[PDB]
RNA sequence: AGGGGAUCGAAGAUGAUCAGAUACCGUCGUAGUCUUAACCAUAAACUAUGCCGACUAGGGAUCGGGUGGUGUUUUUCUUAUGACCCACUCGGCACCUUACGAGAAAUCAAAGUCUUUGGGUUCUGGGGGGAGUAUGGUCGCAAGGCUGAAACUUAAAGGAAUUG
């Protein structure tokens, strides 16, 4: 990971599950980079801003993508009661 | 039967965490698998566990992280001398950098590096990384 | 056994994507036609091509047909597609002014809390034979 | 967050309850979902039109994300929607793909056919799930129109509404394509209905298109 | 789950069956037997002398044609007679 | 290699069944792995119901249908095209051979 | 050897405009790659050495069709490896497909440190295993200098590896080389694939290249 | 043979060894 | 051993096919087939999956039990039943789809939670023959069962699938 003087020596810090928290492999080709654009006041879509999600491949497959992505945006607060924290 | 009930948590746990659940219901609760916790969620790779009250027996629910990759219990809690150590976290733990063997020493049920500095050893519990 | 095999099927179908608005009816105008537009060697071969572009031209006259996508089909699509009635199906005009539904859906309405015309109604419970 | 303007109108929702949305489910379920809001009693459950909705929204911000409008591709095989699906594309500057999918069109990068876009929604995924299956083998998010017993393998946003009726999946369609509009900043401000009425989009079938050629030729 | 015994008091069966186990292994069970003791022609040896008692041409096996030519002898530390191979071309006329 | 998953025999829970008897060549096979046919049919064939209907005393008479349960041994009905060999993916097909009068 | 190189798909025009930079942002977003130009551009000193040919022989009702599966691992010695297997019938054509397919399935590793972390990664990060067919191996960390500990296969395969030093453990029949080297590939792949504490801290979602330079894709 | 005929003759063979077993004793 | 004695039927008696046929097919036909006491303890006694635990994924059905239904008919005017319809639950034979795990696969919702190797436990196997043989014990009236080698010989035997 990190050298003795100090320097990131590993090759590339590769990105996690937005939804488990688990690593996204090099060739996890089932894994999705969601992006949900900004809105402004009047109800417009600011262009180049965007906040993000990264889905793994697993949870794709397995068919709950749908689920966690949902509670993901209600924790964020862009959708309003839609999904439970109790079910 | 249900002979050791910490087999059983740390099935549990590392069977929901290859899910990917979030959170486990550990049914049958004892003091021993609340100190593994305690060690786990002082290291990190758990998040807010809470214990529920029954009168026969409680029960635990652990909010995991998905940090955790996999636990696991050595059932035999075989004697490991201060120098067997060594050879135990080479034979289970991955690498030398992380990975901890949670045994109980007469000073408490805790892990294999602060057990090495408090210099005490005693009977092997398990292993989490 | 006459069946018109594979390169006679895709030239014309070919002529007749790029070409549509110049092919006609009539056998021989469209001999002339594939003669002109494109590089036929033999004699025989090219009388094939305008005689299943003839028989495409009669079958896209009868009504559009599978695999071919001219421009201008594309208008009769814009035609048909763009046609519209006046008056909305859904907009609370037909069954004489009612929205007829059952109650657990007037409950949901309740809880949303909004305003909404409803004509609540109950479902026997029966469950027939089928 | 989204502002109060983003909240459901009279209108829509009349709308939406009209087209009898809230009537797709059928007898059997399928713990994917807890968009039901009650079972009744004849055994039809009832889709919580108000987390439908917010889907709708959700997926409208998700497509208002990309910028390259041919990045979106609408698909279709089920002949209830393939209308629908032509029009919104033909709204939008999405890309339609009616019927027939010509399978390998998303991986197999010789195929005349080659399509990749950075999203692609999708009718039915019962129906459409070679699609769904293309869409996950080269990293593709499905904005799949889902029912309540469409299994929800690979799709991210499911949008719950009834696909078993035409009038439904119709409507649900222009509101995507109305929001997505909005959103994008052609359209003026989110109070006013749009100009486009939302029939112009369900579905016409042979029999139906027959009457209204003699009625047009008619006069 | 892996049906052996795997307590802490358990070491007399995993030994017991060990042990019972270990007459699988054919070298094992020779050692333990002593059957290159009782039985084989050496008395677990590498090398014996004997006396040459007749010579004889073993005819080879299926895909090989030819004769091999074995000299039978009568080995002089027990007095058990087995055949025996001589190698080279021109060796069994070297063989007294 | 594991032919069919059910064995072939339909029982799967009770050890052992009472065999019957084949109809054709008398072999005793188990009642579950006994492919058995209804044949429900006249007493008279097609060809000779306006026979007996104009030599009936009866104006109205409907004649009676002959019952009977037919249970094969396997090898007969193979024989005898009844049952018929399938593709290994067409095996687990439960369902009767869908009915050609549709 | 005319490297025209018409670029298909999005990926291959962004290379080739030059707005892609190193695999570092290929393997960030699990972007897929579909040309061989690709990875051939951006790390072009990608040693090949076949390591087998194996004739293989179908059989119709005359003659017996006789074609040769090439097995063949690229890299560049420091931290990407590729295994191509390929069929084919004549050979040159037969390695040829095999060192595309393995230029194609490039893949990066995670050299670590056996303990006591200085200067530069040698080793794993940590223990690995891999399973193809029967024949799993297990790579396990080895201390400085240790040397390669391997079969000849999986010994050159960690050499065009980059790792200096790791013990290699293989169980079943690693006889079949192919199935070895597939078992191998899958492990060293692996190591990214498990997460470390000194990995822990959550990143900030970079927006992907394919978004940022959509423009500079879809020529017309 | 099957291995059932295999037995079977072993058996037989048994027997009359048995038999002259008896006789001899 | 004793009582039965219909059918069926090893051995046999035969009638045919066959080059041969004391085999297949056809007639008869003792023992057995059925019983009462006493033995025998073996079967492809097969799910070719030891048992007891916990966890992991959805789908209907089906059997038994228990819950609720302003449920449906029933009818004894109506309650109460019962029988059904809907929902759930406990336990059982199973079944369907799928793998996200497993396997060498054929396949498995257990054969998963097994190189990231440890819930408790019995019993087996270590190349194929030789051979479940010899010998020795022991049980049995007998048939035979249980236990059970080696010398020697061999480079394969075998599993699963693929193309012919
Ligand atoms: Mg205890
Ligand atoms: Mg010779
Ligand atoms: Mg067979
Ligand atoms: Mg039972
Ligand atoms: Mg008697
Ligand atoms: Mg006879
Ligand atoms: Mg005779
Ligand atoms: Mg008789
Ligand atoms: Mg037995
Ligand atoms: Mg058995
Ligand atoms: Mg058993
Ligand atoms: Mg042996
Ligand atoms: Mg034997
Ligand atoms: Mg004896
Ligand atoms: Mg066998
Ligand atoms: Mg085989
Ligand atoms: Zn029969």
């Amino acid at each position: 990971m990190e050298n003795d003087k100090g320097q990131l020596v590993e090759l590339y810090v590769p990105r996690k599950c937005s939804a488990t928290n688990r690593i996204i492999k090099a060739k996890d080709h089932s894994s999705v980079q969601i992006n949900i654009a900004q809105v402004d006041e009047e109800g417009r879509a600011i262009p180049g801003e965007y906040v993000t999600y990264a889905l793994s491949g697993y949870i794709r497959a397995r068919g709950e993508a749908d689920d966690s992505l949902n509670r993901l945006a209600q924790q964020d607060g862009l959708l309003k009661n839609v999904w439970s924290y109790s079910r | 039967t249900r002979t050791s009930v910490l087999a059983d948590a740390l099935n549990a746990i590392n069977n929901a965490e290859k899910t990917g659940k979030r959170q486990v219901l550990i049914r049958p609760s004892s003091k021993v698998i609340i100190k593994f916790l305690q060690v786990m969620q002082k290291h990190g790779y758990i998040g807010e566990f809470e214990y529920i009250d029954d009168h026969r027996s409680g029960k635990i629910v652990v909010q995991l992280n998905g940090r955790l990759n996999k636990c696991g219990v050595i059932s035999p809690r075989f004697n490991v001398k201060i120098a067997d150590v060594e050879k135990w976290t080479a034979n289970l733990l991955p690498a030398r950098q992380f990975g901890y063997v949670i045994l109980t020493t007469s000073a408490g049920i805790m892990d294999h590096e602060e057990a090495h500095r408090k210099h005490v050893s005693g009977k092997i519990l398990g292993f989490v990384y | 056994g006459r069946v018109r095999t594979k390169t006679v099927k895709r030239a014309s179908k070919a002529l007749i994507e790029k070409y549509y608005p110049k092919l006609t009816m009539d056998f021989q105008t469209n001999k002339r036609l594939c003669d002109e537009i494109a590089t036929i060697q033999s004699k025989r071969l090219r009388n094939k091509i305008a005689g299943y572009t003839t028989h495409l031209m009669k079958r896209i006259q009868k009504g559009p047909v599978r695999g071919i996508s001219f421009k201008l089909q594309e208008e009769e699509r814009e035609r048909k597609d763009q046609y519209v009635p006046d008056v909305s199906a859904l907009d609370l005009s037909h069954s004489n002014d009612v929205l007829n539904v059952d109650t657990q859906t007037a409950e949901l309405v309740n809880s949303l809390g909004l305003k909404l015309p409803l004509s609540v109604s109950s479902v026997s419970a029966v469950r027939d034979r089928r | 967050s989204l502002p109060s303007t983003f909240d459901l109108t009279s209108e829509d929702a009349q709308l939406l309850l009209a087209a009898r949305v809230h009537l797709g489910a059928k007898n059997v379920q399928v713990h994917q979902e807890p968009y039901v809001y009650k079972a009744r009693p004849d055994g039809v459950n009832v889709i919580n039109v108000g987390k439908t909705w917010e889907k709708i929204v959700l997926a409208a911000r998700i497509i208002a994300a990309i910028p390259n409008p041919e990045d979106v591709v609408a698909i279709s095989s089920r002949t209830y929607g393939q209308r629908a699906v032509l029009k919104y594309a033909a709204h939008t500057g999405a890309t339609p793909i009616a019927g027939r999918f010509t399978p390998g069109s998303f991986t197999n990068y010789i195929t005349r056919s080659f399509k990749e876009p950075r999203l692609v929604i999708v009718t039915d995924p019962r129906s459409d799930a070679q699609a769904i299956k293309e869409s996950s083998y080269v990293n593709i998010p499905v904005i799949a129109l889902t029912d309540l017993d469409s299994p929800s393998e690979y799709v991210d946003v499911a949008i719950p509404c009834n696909n078993r009726g035409k009038h439904s999946i119709g409507l649900i369609w222009y509101l995507l394509a109305r929001e997505v509009l909005r959103l994008r900043g052609a359209l003026p401000d989110r109070t006013q209905p749009w100009a486009i009425m939302p029939d112009l989009y369900f579905y016409r079938n042979p029999e139906e298109i027959e009457q209204q050629t003699a009625e047009e030729e008619a006069v | 789950g892996k049906g052996k015994p795997r307590g802490l008091n358990s070491a007399r069966k995993l030994r017991v069956h060990r042990r019972n186990n270990r007459w699988a292994e054919t070298t094992y069970k020779k050692r333990l037997l002593g059957t290159a003791f009782k039985s084989s022609p050496f008395g677990g040896s590498s090398h014996a002398k004997g006396i040459v008692l007749e010579k004889i041409g073993i005819e080879s096996k299926q895909p090989n044609s030819a004769i091999r030519k074995c000299v039978r002898v009568q080995l002089i530390k027990n007095g058990k007679k087995v055949t025996a191979f001589v190698p080279n071309d021109g060796c069994l006329n070297f063989v007294d | 290699p594991k032919k069919r998953a059910s064995n072939g025999r339909n029982k799967k829970g009770r050890g052992h069944v009472k065999p019957v008897r084949c109809v054709n060549c008398s072999r005793s096979v188990p009642k579950d792995k006994a492919i058995k046919r209804m044949a429900i049919r006249n007493i008279v064939e097609a060809a000779a119901i306006r026979d007996l209907s104009e030599a009936s005393v009866y104006a109205e008479y409907a004649l009676p249908k002959t019952y009977n349960k037919l249970h094969y041994c396997i090898s007969c009905a193979i024989h005898a095209r009844i049952v018929r060999v399938r593709s290994r993916t067409d095996r687990r097909i439960r369902a009767p051979p869908q009915r050609p009068r549709f | 050897e005319e490297k025209g190189w018409v670029p298909v798909t999005k990926l291959g025009r962004l290379v080739k405009a030059g707005k892609i930079s190193s695999i570092e942002e290929i393997f960030l977003h699990s972007l897929p790659v579909k040309e061989f130009q690709i990875i051939d551009q951006l790390l072009p000193n990608l040693k090949d050495e076949v390591m087998n040919i194996k004739p293989v022989q179908k059989q119709t009702r005359a003659g017996q069709r006789t074609r040769f599966k090439a097995v063949v691992v690229v890299g560049d010695s420091n931290g990407h490896v590729g295994l191509g297997i390929k069929t084919a019938k004549e050979v040159a054509g037969a390695i040829r497909a095999g060192i595309i397919i393995a230029k194609l399935s490039v893949i990066p590793i995670r050299r670590g440190y056996w303990g006591t972390n200085l200067g530069q990664p040698h080793s794993l990060a940590t223990k690995t295993s891999g399973k193809c067919g029967s024949v799993s191996v297990r790579l396990i960390p080895a201390p400085r200098g240790s040397g390669i500990v391997a079969s000849p296969a999986v010994k050159k395969l960690m050499q065009l590896a980059g790792v200096e030093d790791v013990y290699t453990s293989s169980t079943g029949s690693t006889r079949t080389l192919e199935n070895t080297l597939k078992a191998a590939f899958v492990a060293i792949g692996n190591t990214y694939g498990f997460l470390t504490p000194n990995l822990w801290e959550v990143q900030a979602l970079t927006p992907s290249p394919m978004d940022v330079y959509a423009d500079y894709a879809t020529a017309s | 043979m099957r291995a059932k005929w295999r037995k079977k003759r072993t058996r037989r063979l048994k027997r009359k060894r048995r038999k002259v077993r008896a006789r001899s004793k």
